[PDB]
């Protein structure tokens, strides 16, 4: 097998390199990330001659032609940054972005770090849980749920597991899209990724489209709003033309996550699209107690401890600061050389968070 | 020719009186000003918070005279290569 594939360059690759390179490079020129043509004269109809490079840009006039399969020669055909006329039917949509997309239908997450967040659930009960369960109730109310729902709170807390808890009661599909990964070297990845989200939301009713880290995208940015390239500038079009105009409000819903509302486009913050603003508070004495008892099932502890007094000494804390109390509880047991964490280990773990941080 | 009237948004009649005077009157019937030789105003400066009727009565003033609505967004006027919003 080793010596068999060595001589294929002189036999099989001679035809492969001719049809895969010489034909593509003919005249200074199947996933297509690039296309180029130099001085091609073809009699308006299948003219093409489009240079994807920012240098020496071309246009196509003289009528309109639709050829989604093969425009002119096949081979190298592309759109990339600037969309010119009749080149729309064949966009270069290929990209290994599958690692970015995370789709979970009917998540099983109920309460882990979100114990005590039922106050925020009631905020999402009317405008999210209600339409995804009985959308026909809004017919007699006369109004309909708003398009989007805005999330607010501490950075990196409450925007992950709290969104999946609502989808459990409604048996919806939770799709998390990271906004920082929407920005790549390919111009238009943010707008193209949003296009496929509404396409999958029309097939299956009652789906949740979630956008993680919208500050990296927003409605505008430097390279798009202030720049010449179009990525986020074309992303806002998919949140307006598709969601508002074509898509009904009951079946398709949109939710974002951001640290500050001012980091977004004021055009999106206006009513008609983004209305509900959900602020993430911190769990109370009852909420912080239900989180510690769940983590105590996977961690060896003493059967005679009390999780109510553990959450009582600790003030209001985020979802991470509460998990730190259980993880640090095993560190103090190492000094005492014990297999389980006694009540005194949790008391020292709370003082480590109070004194070590003081926030 | 968007479809809107002045009764869809009320309470702005104080501002509408200034809009109709500087927009509808010089546009709809210009024969009163042309007989005097004076030049009719082609626009009026408008300012205010969003949603106060500046963009709400835009299509309303265009619907009364049956005109085409063309909106120019501020983020759309800044690009890299010279062109676009300038055109």
């Amino acid at each position: 097998l080793k010596q068999t594939e060595n001589d294929l360059k002189d036999i099989e690759a001679r035809i492969k390199e001719k049809a895969g390179v010489k034909e593509s490079d003919t005249g200074l020129a199947h996933p297509l990330q690039v296309a180029r043509c130099t001085k091609i004269i073809k009699g308006e109809d299948a003219k093409y001659v489009i240079n994807l490079k920012q240098i020496a840009k071309f246009v196509v006039g003289l009528g309109e032609r639709v050829s989604p399969t093969d425009i002119e020669e096949g081979m190298r055909v592309g759109v990339d940054r600037s969309k010119y006329n009749i080149e729309l039917p064949l966009p270069p949509r290929i990209d290994p972005s599958v690692t970015m997309m995370t789709v979970e239908e009917k998540p099983d997450v109920t309460y882990s770090d979100v114990g005590g967040c039922k106050d925020q659930i009631e905020k999402l009960r009317e405008v999210v849980e209600l339409p995804l369960l009985s959308p026909e109730r809004f017919a007699t109310l006369g109004i309909d749920p708003p398009k989007g729902i805005l999330l607010y709170g501490p950075p990196g807390t409450g925007k992950t597991l709290c969104a999946r808890a609502v989808a459990n009661r409604t048996d919806a599909t939770f799709i998390r899209v990271i906004g920082s990964e929407l920005v790549q070297k390919y111009v238009g990845e943010g707008a193209r990724m949003v296009r496929e989200l509404f396409e999958m939301a029309r097939t299956k009713k009652a789906c949740i489209i979630f956008f993680d880290e919208i500050d990296a995208v927003g409605g505008a940015r430097f390279d798009d709003g202030a720049g010449g390239d179009n990525e986020v500038q074309r992303t806002m079009l998919e949140l307006i033309t598709q969601l508002d105009g074509f898509d009904p409000r009951g079946n398709i819903k949109v939710m974002f996550a951001t640290n500050r509302p001012n980091t977004l486009d004021p055009a999106l913050l206006r009513p008609g699209r983004i209305d509900r603003k959900v602020e993430f508070s911190l769990p109370d004495l009852e909420g912080r107690a239900n989180i510690f008892r769940i983590h105590s099932k996977s961690m060896s502890v003493e059967r005679g401890i009390r999780w109510e007094l553990i959450s009582r000494l600790c003030p209001n804390s985020t979802g991470a600061e509460l998990r730190s109390v259980c993880t640090e509880a095993g560190m103090f047991a190492i000094r005492a050389r014990r297999k389980v964490a006694t009540e005194k280990d949790f008391l020292k773990a709370v003082d480590k968070v109070i004194s070590g941080y003081k926030k | 020719k968007p479809t809107e009237t002045y009764s869809d948004v009320g309470g702005l009649d104080k501002q509408i009186e200034e809009l109709v005077e500087a927009i509808v009157l010089p546009m709809k019937r210009a024969d009163k000003f042309k007989d005097m030789g004076i030049r009719a105003p082609k626009g009026a400066l408008m300012y205010g918070p969003p949603g106060t009727g500046k963009t709400l009565l835009a299509r309303a003033c265009a619907a009364q005279t049956n005109a085409t609505f063309l909106k120019l967004a501020a983020p759309q006027l800044v690009q890299m290569y010279i062109g676009e919003g300038a055109k």
